[PDB]
């Protein structure tokens, strides 16, 4: 947990999920400090007996035949029960956690509820992410086609980095803006990024930018499934989520089926939605949720 | 052609056991050679004075 | 800056067969080691005697 | 302020080794004996120093100097007989210390045990040369017999014996170098005893139950301080009733005659604590066989930690090995009795059977018995 | 002596360390005949035959 | 479906040579993406201590505007197609590589032909990138392993161009001019030292036609006929130590002289590294790790991490180990590390050699996965060996290694050698060079 | 684990006193002298022990035993004169050790 929390955006994502959800998605990936020294063996046995059951598992093999994999599946994976425990549907609360720790850089994340996995609108949200900037394409580049970088960079003479954050889970969604800036200029960076998304939500976008965002999304997917590890992660995620294998050509086809009005609707859903904020650093000039 | 300490390092001075064997063999031959040289130097300094230089006149 | 540091010149102290930086080592390291270990071995022979 | 006992670098070692040392609460009186040995060592050294201010290591004057000590030096008889009976008390405490180590499984402290058997060899050599020192009839002939049987080693034995003698026989050079060696070895014994204490203090002491006594430990002061003081007082009572009442019950009368190389005694003995080894030395009709029998009879204590085949350290809960241990003490006493007897019937066959039984009990019978005892407790 | 050190790896280790052990034994033998001046050994080396040892 | 014929089933790298002498190499797969890169045989080893930051400052300036694509246009049509643009510089090689789709393969190639050939080096951009590089070196000052490896190079290759860093000193960054950059380009961006490599969904004849159309008629002639040469670099057994007790942890690297790229003994040395291996504090193995150094580091709580490296340059290199640990463990760590080296010199058994062979096989086959590392390996292979070594040849060279030649190679490169030591942090308990040098041999052997 | 030099209880004393002992780098040859004293002490003890193997502390034979050491014992003259000149060497090293302690302010220990 210390090695994982060595860098600030991990703690920002943890605090953001804890802000955003009441239950069933706000549980941390890393163990809380009080629970260390108290997790017992029967709790692990209970978790394995209630969640490692046969109807929730997929065995995926690259470089093996189907016969060997299915015979070790019938020789090992037949002694478990069924569907196991259900869950708690991950209801939304919103709010704000500000963690004053006096860093030189202020990290802020402002997120709202979005579509889940399997909704078509989530695909539009993905396009909206690549409309706003989901990472650099040049080592030491200026991010010329990133709308957030263009909107913030004209009023900043000191280092910053702004991107669009997208997180889709099987029953919920979280789309928002991530900003890293100086302590004295966090407010203008956050306000410029929020105004850029508000301008996107009012129908001020170019179709060439939507086509470039679609090309970015398609190239990112095809580069994600390029390695064998990413390919098998994609196959396992598809088999768990939908119970079938979707070809990459069909994935690109449903990416190309996204309209720009759907991107406007996704940005309007982010703008009109209830916000959730996680911030850290020297927050003397970081604005609040009602101050936006 | 390699230098003579290079050949000595490649053959004898690389392993510590061969280093000790070279030290022991050199100790025997050095003891014998230095005993000969020092005895010759001392006898040459003291020609005609030692008992071994004059004992032939009394062995009868 | 950590790239601003430089090891100074040791050529007043270095041996003649390692004085040139444009020629390799390992064709003269055995000679230097043999000389030093010959000094050590002769010292050991004298102490043993 | 500052606690001076736990901070001063000379008082810190004294504190850690004698005052605040965590000792087991249940150790019996047998654990006194080693401290007694240290006291005996100091006593011997002190008495030896006061013998050295009047003794002369010359074969013309050694017996005369000893008689001058006994007759003309003020209380010189007291210091001489305290030295002799303190050597006897040293060997009594040494044998009981070794018996405690054998009985309670203390040999698993292997480094402490090996430093111990080195100390035992050094003490035996010191006592042998010290008994040679008064230059009586018995001293000269005991030295002659021991070195003559030491000459049994092939190809180096005669050269080694003439090197130890410094001549063709036991002469003036032998007595003078024996005086020097007998003077110098108890200080090496003291240094080896310091190493012995260090190797014990890495791990603490053993208790008679043989269990981990970490739950019940007490400071060494004042409990084992006053217990060691009481043991010192009892040992001094036995030493002074040995000196002041029966000063010659353990020595030999023939040592009160001067050393005659022409006259041999009718029966040659070492002093009593060597006697059992002497019996083992004459239980084999071969000189090398007897010499190696004596050497392995002392070194079998060093071999002892590799023969422990039981899952219990001590013999408190092991009755069959207790019976074998007391049979071992019994035939050790038998070998002590045979060693003072002349070589005729039936002492030869009794000594041979006693040596065979001694080596078979230590080598064979105790590990087999420990295996059987582990089988009885459903452990094996 | 013990069943802990029985196997192919320990045999390979013994085969690796046996020429070093033999060379150390040769070192000890030469040192012994040098320190003790053993005549039965040293009266066959040609140079030190004049030492009468 | 055995391992041997599986390695035979890997496609062959196809290599052609243009008229100006630049190599064009490709490896085809069934991926819809591709990686196309340009590898140039140029680095900090080719600099003469007056332009020590030149290659770094040019790779900063390469993507900021060319003659046909001024300013930020090159960004606009590299990222309108979703392509990713990357560049890096080592001490001996420079790489400009693009990850893109297969259908955008022509334009990407001429984008590369726009980068390494027609770069426009504007003066205000020079000032901006000078400030950027100065504060980026200020950022790199606080990463202790980069500082330690730079110190190791500086103390191991003293008086040679291999000692200096890729970034150069800060004064050179302050006073590099445009003329020196143009001189560096016109001296080192020559056609017979350039490889256009491609991996993935690339047709080799299409790539050759595009390289003929775009990369032809460049360079090939030194203008003053001043042909440079690569002199050998002297290895120096030495130590540098930067003591600074305010740092929380200490980083120590100990290396010896490697053999170089062309020596096959690297393969054997790699197996030796696989016997020692690596460890980090987040490893799940714990005490049951097969590496004795990692197991004793877990059991005695010695190190935060350690790793072994075999860095190779043209007939030279650094072969050694880097560890980070607290101060009170440092000397003890060194002791155990040196013990492992002497074990590999004296008592290497067949089981650990077989384990190291399996680890090396898995490591190289797992590294050659994806278009980017395959194109990266193609570029380094044609720059260093002059050819792409097939993976079956690597497997044969691995399988010819046994315990006897591993002991011989480890004794030749490790036993009784003078190491280079670099230390940074609380390094007071780091032992002397005499103690380390005494620990580089055994008295029992 | 196998760092016996710092884990063995006997060997750690020799280690802490003579191997890993932190000493000042700049101490001159004067700081040698005390170590010489210890070695000289050992020499005295060794020579004295062999001188104790043939000496009798009797007023009628002490001088006779000294002459017998110097004349009849093999290299006994060497042992006796090494003992006497080693006593002189011991006092030379004591005087220089004390002078070092006086000059360099070592008496504050
Ligand atoms: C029998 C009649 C008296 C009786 O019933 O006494 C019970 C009493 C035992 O009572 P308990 O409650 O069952 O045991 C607790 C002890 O009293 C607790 O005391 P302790 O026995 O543990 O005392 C420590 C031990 C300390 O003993 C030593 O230190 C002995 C050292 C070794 C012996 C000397 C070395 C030389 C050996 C040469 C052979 O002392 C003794 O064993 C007795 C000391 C007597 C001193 C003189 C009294 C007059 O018996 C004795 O103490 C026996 C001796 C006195 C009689
Ligand atoms: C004499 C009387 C001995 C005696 O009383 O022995 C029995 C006693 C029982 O003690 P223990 O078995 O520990 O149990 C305590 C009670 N439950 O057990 C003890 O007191 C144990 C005594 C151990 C030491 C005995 C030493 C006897 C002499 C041995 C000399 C030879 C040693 C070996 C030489 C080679
Ligand atoms: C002795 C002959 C002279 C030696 C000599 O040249 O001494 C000069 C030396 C200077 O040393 P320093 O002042 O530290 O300067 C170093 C800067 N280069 O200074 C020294 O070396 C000073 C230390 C000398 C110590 C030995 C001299 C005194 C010996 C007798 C001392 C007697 C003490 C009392 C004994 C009875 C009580
Ligand atoms: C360093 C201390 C010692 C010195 C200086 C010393 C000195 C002497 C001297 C001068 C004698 C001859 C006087 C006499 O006949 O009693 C003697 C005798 C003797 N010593 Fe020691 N001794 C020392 C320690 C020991 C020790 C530790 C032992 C026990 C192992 C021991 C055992 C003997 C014996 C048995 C005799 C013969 C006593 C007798 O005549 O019956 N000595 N010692
Ligand atoms: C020179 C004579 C000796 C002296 C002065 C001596 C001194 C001591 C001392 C002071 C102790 C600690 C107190 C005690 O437990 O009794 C001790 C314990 C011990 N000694 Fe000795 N010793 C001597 C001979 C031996 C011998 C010959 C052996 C080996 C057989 C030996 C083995 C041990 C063992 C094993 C212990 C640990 C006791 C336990 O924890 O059970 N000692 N010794
Ligand atoms: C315990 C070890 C020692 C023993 C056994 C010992 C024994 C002797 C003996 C037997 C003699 C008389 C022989 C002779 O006259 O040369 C002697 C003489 C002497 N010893 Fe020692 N000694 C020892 C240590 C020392 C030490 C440490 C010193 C001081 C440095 C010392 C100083 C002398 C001197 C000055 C003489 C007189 C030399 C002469 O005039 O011939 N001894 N010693």
């Amino acid at each position: 947990k210390a090695v994982a929390f060595q860098n600030s955006q991990t703690r920002i994502i943890e605090n953001l999920h804890d802000v955003a959800y009441k239950n069933a998605l706000a549980n941390p990936l890393y163990c809380p400090d009080y629970r260390m020294g108290k997790i017992t063996s029967e709790e692990l046995h209970y978790f394995v007996q209630n969640h490692f059951t046969s109807a929730r598992m997929a065995l995926v093999g690259l470089g093996v035949s189907h016969s060997v994999l299915k015979q070790v599946a019938e020789q090992f994976l037949n002694m478990r029960g069924g569907l196991g425990l259900a869950g708690a549907k991950a209801k939304y609360r919103g709010g704000e956690i500000r963690e004053q720790n006096g860093d030189n850089l202020v990290h802020a994340a402002i997120v709202a509820e979005s579509a889940a996995i399997g909704n078509a609108e989530a695909n539009a949200f993905s396009v909206l992410q690549h409309l706003l900037g989901a990472g650099p394409h040049i080592k030491r580049g200026n991010n010329t086609t990133s709308l957030l970088s263009q909107s913030v960079a004209k009023g900043s003479h000191q280092p910053f980095d702004v991107s669009a954050f997208n997180a889709s889970y099987s029953d919920s969604g979280l789309f928002g803006i991530y900003t890293i800036s100086q302590a004295a200029a966090a407010g203008e960076v956050i306000n410029a990024a929020y105004n850029q998304v508000k301008a996107v939500a009012q129908g001020n976008l170019s179709s060439a930018d939507v086509q470039a965002a679609k090309n970015k999304l398609k190239a990112g997917y095809l580069m994600s499934v390029e390695t064998s590890e990413g390919f098998l992660s994609e196959i396992g995620s598809q088999a768990l989520a939908a119970g079938s294998y979707m070809p990459p050509s069909t994935v690109l086809q449903q990416i190309d089926s996204v309209a720009d009005a759907d991107v406007v609707k996704a940005a309007k859903k982010f703008v009109s939605g209830k916000k959730s904020m996680a911030a850290s650093g020297n927050l003397g000039h970081t604005p609040f949720l009602d101050e936006l | 052609s390699p230098t003579i300490p290079s050949r000595l390092y490649s053959l004898l001075f690389r392993r510590t056991s061969t280093f000790a064997l070279t030290i022991a063999v050199g100790a025997l031959f050095f003891e014998r050679a230095f005993d000969q040289g020092a005895d010759a130097i001392y006898e040459h300094i003291n020609e005609g004075k030692l008992w071994k230089h004059i004992k032939h006149k009394y062995e009868n | 800056s950590h790239t601003d540091v430089k090891v100074p010149d040791f050529s007043d102290y270095r041996r003649a067969e390692v004085l040139d930086s444009t020629k390799s080592s390992k064709e003269s390291s055995e000679a230097r080691k043999g000389f030093s270990y010959l000094v050590t071995a002769t010292t050991t022979v004298g102490v043993a005697y | 302020m500052t606690n001076m006992r736990k901070t001063h670098p000379l008082f810190k070692i004294i504190n850690h080794s004698f005052i605040d040392l965590p000792a087991p609460s249940n150790i019996s009186s047998w654990w006194n004996f080693g401290s007694l040995l240290g006291v005996c060592l100091m006593v011997q050294i002190i008495t030896g120093l006061f013998l050295a201010m009047h003794y002369t290591s010359d074969t013309m004057t050694a017996f005369s100097s000893v008689t001058h000590i006994c007759r003309d030096v003020n209380y010189g008889w007291l210091i001489r007989y305290m030295h002799a009976n303190g050597a006897s008390m040293f060997f009594i405490c040494l044998f009981l210390h070794v018996g405690r180590g054998l009985y309670y499984g203390s040999y698993t402290f292997m480094e402490t045990w090996n430093i111990g058997v080195l100390l035992l060899f050094a003490v035996m050599a010191t006592a042998f040369m010290g008994y040679v020192l008064p230059w009586g009839q018995m001293s000269f002939w005991g030295a002659t017999v021991i070195t003559n049987l030491l000459s049994a080693i092939p190809y180096i034995g005669t050269t080694l014996v003439e090197w130890i003698w410094g001549g063709f026989s036991v002469d003036k050079a032998t007595l003078t170098r024996f005086f020097a060696f007998h003077f110098i070895l108890p200080f090496i014994i003291a240094a080896l005893a310091i190493v012995h204490l260090l190797f014990l203090h890495e791990t603490g002491s053993n208790n008679p139950t043989g269990l981990n006594s970490d739950a019940d430990k007490i400071p060494f002061h004042p409990y084992y301080t006053i217990k060691d003081i009481l043991g010192i007082l009892i040992m001094f009572l036995i030493l002074m009733t040995l000196v002041l009442f029966f000063p010659d019950m353990l020595g030999d009368p023939d040592n009160y005659m001067p050393a005659n190389p022409l006259n041999t005694p009718p029966h040659i003995k070492p002093e009593w604590y060597f006697l059992f080894a002497y019996a083992i030395l004459r239980s084999i009709p071969n000189k090398l066989g007897g010499v190696l029998a004596l050497i392995l009879s002392i070194l079998i204590l060093a071999l002892m930690p590799f023969l422990h085949t039981s899952k219990q350290r001590s013999l408190m809960f092991r009755p069959i090995t207790q019976i074998l241990y007391w049979i071992l003490v019994a035939n050790l006493l038998i070998l002590t009795w045979i060693g003072g007897q002349p070589v005729e019937h039936p002492f030869i066959i009794i000594g041979q059977l006693a040596s065979i039984s001694y080596f078979s009990i230590i080598l064979i019978l105790m590990p087999i018995s420990g295996i059987i005892e582990d089988k009885m407790l459903k452990l094996y | 002596m013990l069943s802990r050190f029985l196997g192919p790896r320990y045999r390979e280790l013994a085969r690796n360390w046996i020429p070093t052990a033999g060379m150390w034994g040769t070192v000890g033998a030469v040192g012994l005949v040098w320190a003790t001046d053993w005549r039965l050994i040293l009266d066959w080396v040609p140079y030190i035959n004049g030492k009468f040892k | 479906a055995t391992f041997a014929q599986a390695l035979q089933s890997v496609p062959e790298t196809q290599v052609s040579i243009l008229d100006n002498g630049l190599r064009v190499a490709s490896e085809q797969s069934s991926h819809a993406t591709c990686t196309v890169g340009v590898w140039i045989d140029a680095g900090s080893r080719y600099e003469t201590e007056k332009n020590n930051g030149a290659g770094y400052f040019l790779e900063h300036l390469a993507f900021k505007g060319t003659k046909n694509r001024p300013g930020n246009a090159l960004e606009k049509e590299v990222e309108s197609i979703g392509a990713h643009l990357n560049a890096y510089s080592t001490r001996e090689h420079t790489a400009y590589l693009i990850k893109a789709l297969s259908k955008d393969l022509p334009k990407v190639v001429e984008l590369l032909a726009d980068i390494v050939q027609n770069s426009s080096l504007e003066d205000s951009q020079i000032e901006k990138e000078r400030d950027v590089i100065l504060r980026e070196m200020q950022e790199n000052d606080a990463s202790m392993q980069n500082v330690v490896f730079d110190y190791l190079h500086a103390t191991a290759f003293q008086g040679t161009p291999l000692a200096q860093a890729v970034e150069g000193p800060s004064e050179n960054v302050r006073r590099l001019s445009r003329t020196d950059l143009t001189d560096y380009l016109n001296r080192h961006y020559k056609a017979p030292r350039m490889v256009l490599a491609a991996a993935g969904g690339v047709e080799h004849q299409q790539l050759l036609d595009l390289a003929q159309k775009h990369l032809s008629s460049v360079s090939r002639v030194y203008e003053e006929d001043a042909v440079p040469g690569l002199t050998p670099c002297r290895f120096t057994g030495s130590e540098i130590r930067h003591r600074d007790d305010a740092l929380p942890l200490a980083h120590v690297a100990i290396a010896v002289e490697g053999p170089g790229w062309a020596n096959p003994d690297n393969v054997t040395l790699q197996v030796a590294n696989a016997i020692i291996g690596h460890y980090d504090c987040t490893y799940g193995g714990g005490v049951h790790l097969s590496s004795p150094l990692a197991s004793v580091a877990v059991a005695n709580k010695l190190c935060q991490s350690f790793q072994t490296f075999n860095i190779s340059y043209s007939d030279t290199g650094l072969l050694g180990a880097h560890f980070v640990c607290d101060a009170m463990s440092i000397d003890d760590m060194v002791f155990f590390l040196q013990g492992q080296w002497m074990r590999l010199c004296t008592s290497a058994t067949e089981s650990e050699v077989t384990r190291g062979k399996n680890i090396l096989r898995n490591a190289l086959v797992s590294h050659l996965d994806g278009t980017t590392p395959v194109c990266e390996d193609i570029g380094r292979s044609l720059l260093t060996y002059g050819r792409r070594i097939p993976l079956a040849e690597w497997e044969s060279r691995i399988q010819e290694v046994d315990a006897q030649m591993l002991r011989d190679i480890c004794s030749k490169y490790f036993y009784d050698q003078c190491p280079a030591v670099a230390g940074y942090g609380p390094i007071e308990q780091l032992p002397d060079y005499n103690r380390i040098r005494s620990g580089m041999f055994w008295l029992r052997f």
